[PDB]
RNA sequence: AUUUAUUGAAGACUAACUACUGCGAAAGCAUUUGCCAAGGACGUUUUCAUUAAUCAAGAACGAAAGUUAGGGGAUCGAAGAUGAUCAGAUACCGUCGUAGUCUUAACCAUAAACUAUGCCGACUAGGGAUCGGGUGGUGUUUUUUUAAUGACCCACUCGGCACCUUACGAGAAAUCAAAGUCUUUGGGUUCUGGGGGGAGUAUGGUCGCAAGGCUGAAACUUAAAGGAAUUGACGGAAGGG
């Protein structure tokens, strides 16, 4: 309702926009494109150097839109601003992350949901925490049906999910990360160890987050917008 | 039955019809009750008699194989333990329950199982002491029977 | 009188099962006592998807879904024709229509 | 049924029952002859093990203990005396 | 050719919002409520309200410079109701026919792995 | 302000998966992993040999709320402060909010603590599912195309949480595979009841810091109170015409 303010101060106007500037967001090389879009900033006034406010800005956008194909339609990466040179301002890695309605379609009942996690470092001192999720299935020929693992199997199933992808994270960096998600051969590797203790469908790897940063060494990015 | 719990489980060993037995046994009674006694000396109780003389050697059970059973000829060769091996199983039990209760004192089922397990215990001491295996006056408490496991 | 075998719930061999909120009222109810349904929609509701199909950057797009399993108590989902009451023959009927 | 021969069952279904059910209980367990590779070392093993059960002559393991049956070692050649 | 911002529905009950910022989430563009186009606290979160809403945040965008926006359809969330109020989709229709062009919808309600406490006490809201 | 983004702190909770599924003596128990002991069922040609069933006295545990003394106090929130509704409304509805909610060390010892069905034992009808173990099947599938495995399928069996159909039978009926094998009345054992109030009240003990717990009458009063079904009448219950 529009007028049912009592006061709008107890005490007692120019065109924001004209002030305002255009910036073109860049993705790393591991991506097969670089323009996601644009963004907005104030003109860099005397008092306050714009591109500094525009440093610490996370874009979130899907793996459909950054590579192409529509088969990654499901997962959405989180790229961070970490230098600007001239309108075109650069971003890294921040952290992949599903959507809601495709965990929402894989969880179903009458099936064993199992979750793994690990906290593990990467060659070049990035702290990431990765999630795995898998899901049980049936046999063709089952006849009962609900398929559940005997919690036993799980346990076992969890070990070697944590163990794959604390091997794959050590001896990768991150840029070797991201272009081992694309492809899903993580999804892959599991299913490949884990078929001799339980079918197991769904195998997707769920979230990354970086959780602690190295110093900045301004090559290794500059190394990624060719 | 399972008196200390409500489980209602048939399982047991159903021992043959033959109290002769088993006609492709070619052994003597003697070699297999120097056998026992050889395990015997080194220290082993008669359920693990029988074990590995049914696994190992066939022998089906020592009673039909001999004429008596492995406690009497461990008894009668003098290799008897000074109490018997369920009272000692049981007490043995008790003192690795009361060791945890030591350490974890909010351990209330812990509490409870160590007072079934006793109960159990008290159960078996007055029957072997009305049989005059136990001297009377044996009694099971715990600083003593800490010290009685060795 | 016993209205129902199964009490209106279903346990067997608990003792206790923790409780669930209804979505309507917020009342505690057990979570075996509720009326749990699953509610699966598109998001578009399907007399807006003419305009945003040919409002859509992309073809080809997914018009994704929502998914929401709604825990109802006893009062609520009968006065919101959910489940309803039923005759005393067709009462032990546990098949879904 | 109101007439039957409770003194004379069939043998398919005696074997149907629980080893205590039958008329007369016993075992359905029974006992092997196991040869190892290698040294003849003939040697009689309890079907259902529960332990490690080894020739004399060497360390060549020949069952290992399940819930069940045992496990029998892979070149093993046995015989149910 | 096509520049983006995101659209950011929050569609409760009780209330309205669209509120369109840049791809980034930090700069915002026409954040214009459902009560800020009525005169009555009802039809505060009234389809009516939502698509008058939605019409005038695509006049401000389009001045602005913003052709499509990606939509991100939300409820309270929390401990509360989780269904999506009676603006949304009137919203939704709004802004695609006013001539902004469309992109990978979602919903973004925030879900609980076992909130706090809901608010109503154990017997509920008797009314 | 609300709304958006990036981080951080706090305390609580363990969603979806989650079921006529599991474990626990009950109360109860749902993030991962490590340690510490424990337990049931199964298998068993191991061992002891009656060591057993039930239980006055006595004993361990015992939701929530409550109490005592520290910590912690995010959310919800007895009391309270308030804004509406109303004839009235210190009730239902809204905004806050103390104690509490969480935890450690002590108490308390009650619940529609319910399956309103004590425990142990034997026998009496079928059936299909499922959970745990075992056995069998040259059975499918994965992997070293052949092997064990693991996961499925089929058959059997032991133990469990239950369900469906009959009514041998039982019952006052509702209903019940036990609530049957009970006038054709005796397998073992423990506890409780004897018309409704007065009354779980007085009084005396006894436990407790308290709040209270456990034992527990009588005078007097009354011709019914009650259970399960039936047919009507009504319903601010649901459908149909
Ligand atoms: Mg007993
Ligand atoms: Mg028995
Ligand atoms: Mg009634
Ligand atoms: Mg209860
Ligand atoms: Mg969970
Ligand atoms: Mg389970
Ligand atoms: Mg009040
Ligand atoms: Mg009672
Ligand atoms: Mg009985
Ligand atoms: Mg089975
Ligand atoms: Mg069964
Ligand atoms: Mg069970
Ligand atoms: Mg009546």
């Amino acid at each position: 309702a529009v007028g049912k303010n009592k006061r709008l101060s107890k005490g007692k106007v120019v065109d924001p926009f004209t002030r305002k500037e255009w910036f073109d967001i860049k993705a790393p090389s591991t991506f097969e494109n670089r323009n996601v879009g644009k963004t907005l900033v104030n003109k860099s006034t005397g008092l306050k150097s714009a591109s500094d406010a525009l440093k610490g800005r996370v874009v979130e956008v899907c793996l459909a839109d950054l590579q192409g194909s529509e088969d990654h339609s499901f997962r959405k990466i989180k790229l961070r601003v970490d230098e600007v040179q001239g309108k075109n301002l650069l971003t890294n890695f921040h952290g992949m992350d599903f959507t809601t309605d495709k965990l929402r379609s894989m969880v179903r009942k009458w099936q064993t949901l199992i979750e793994a996690n690990v906290t593990v470092k990467t060659s070049d001192d990035y702290v990431l925490r990765i999630f795995a999720i898998a899901f049980t299935r049936k046999q063709a020929n089952q006849v009962k049906r609900h398929s559940y693992a005997q919690s036993s199997h799980i346990r076992a199933i969890r070990k070697v999910i944590s163990e794959i992808l604390t091997k794959e994270v050590q001896g990768s960096t991150l840029a070797q990360l991201t272009s081992k998600l694309i492809p899903e051969v993580i999804n892959k590797e599991i299913e490949n160890a884990t078929k001799d203790i339980f079918p197991l469908q769904n195998i997707h790897v769920r979230k990354v987050k970086l959780l602690k940063q190295p110093k900045f060494d301004v090559g290794a990015l500059m190394a990624l917008h060719g | 039955g399972r008196m200390h719990s409500a489980g209602k489980g048939i399982s047991s060993s159903a021992i043959p019809y033959s109290r002769n037995a088993p006609a492709w046994f070619k052994l003597s009674s003697e070699s297999v009750i120097e056998q026992i006694v050889k395990y015997a000396r080194k220290g082993l109780t008669p359920s693990q008699i029988g074990v590995l003389l049914r696994d190992a050697h066939g022998v089906t059970q020592a009673r039909v194989i001999t004429g008596n059973k492995i406690m009497r000829i461990l008894k009668s060769n003098g290799l008897a333990p000074e109490i018997p091996e369920d009272l000692y199983y049981l007490i043995k039990k008790a003192v690795s329950v009361r060791k945890h209760l030591e350490r974890n004192r909010k351990d209330k089922d812990a509490k409870f199982r160590l007072i079934l397990i006793e109960s159990r215990i008290h159960r078996l001491a007055r029957y072997y002491r009305t049989v005059a295996v136990l001297p009377p006056n044996w009694k099971y408490e715990s600083a003593t029977a800490s010290a009685l496991v060795n | 009188p016993k209205k129902r075998a199964s009490n209106g719930r279903n346990k067997k061999g608990r003792g206790h099962v923790k409780p669930v909120r209804c979505v309507n009222c917020s009342k505690s109810i057990p979570k075996d006592k509720a009326i749990k349904r699953m509610a699966i929609r598109n998001i578009v509701e399907a007399a807006a998807v003419r305009d945003l199909s040919e409002a859509s950057v992309y073809p080809e797009y997914a018009l994704p879904k929502t998914y929401n399993k709604l825990h109802y108590c006893v009062s609520c989902a009968i006065h919101a024709r959910i489940v309803r009451v039923r005759s005393r023959e067709d009462r032990k009927n546990r098949a879904p229509p | 049924v109101l007439v039957q021969d409770l003194l004379h069952p069939t043998a398919a279904s005696e074997a149907r029952k629980h080893k205590l059910k039958t008329l007369v209980q016993g075992p359905r367990s029974y006992f092997l002859d196991v040869k190892c590779p290698g040294c003849l070392n003939i040697t009689t093993v309890f079907s259902h093990a529960q332990t490690a059960v080894t020739c004399e002559s060497c360390s060549t393991i020949l069952c290992t203990p399940t819930g069940g049956k045992a496990k029998l070692s892979e070149g093993t050649s046995f015989r149910r005396k | 050719s096509q520049v983006f911002g995101v659209a950011r529905i929050y569609a409760s009950f009780n209330d309205t919002f669209v509120h369109v910022t840049d791809l980034s989430g930090k700069e915002t563009i026409a954040r214009v409520t459902g009560g800020m186009k009525v005169k009555a606290d009802r039809d505060e979160s009234s389809p009516y309200a939502a698509m008058l809403a939605a019409q005038d945040v695509a006049a401000k965008c389009k001045e602005v410079g913003i052709t499509a926006v990606h939509v991100k359809i939300r409820a309270t969330g929390g401990t509360r109701t989780k269904t999506p109020g009676p603006g949304g989709q009137a919203a939704l229709r709004a802004l695609a026919r006013s001539g902004l062009r469309i992109g990978r919808i979602e919903d973004v309600t925030p879900v609980p792995s076992d909130s706090t406490r809901k608010k109503g006490g154990r017997r509920g809201r008797r009314l």
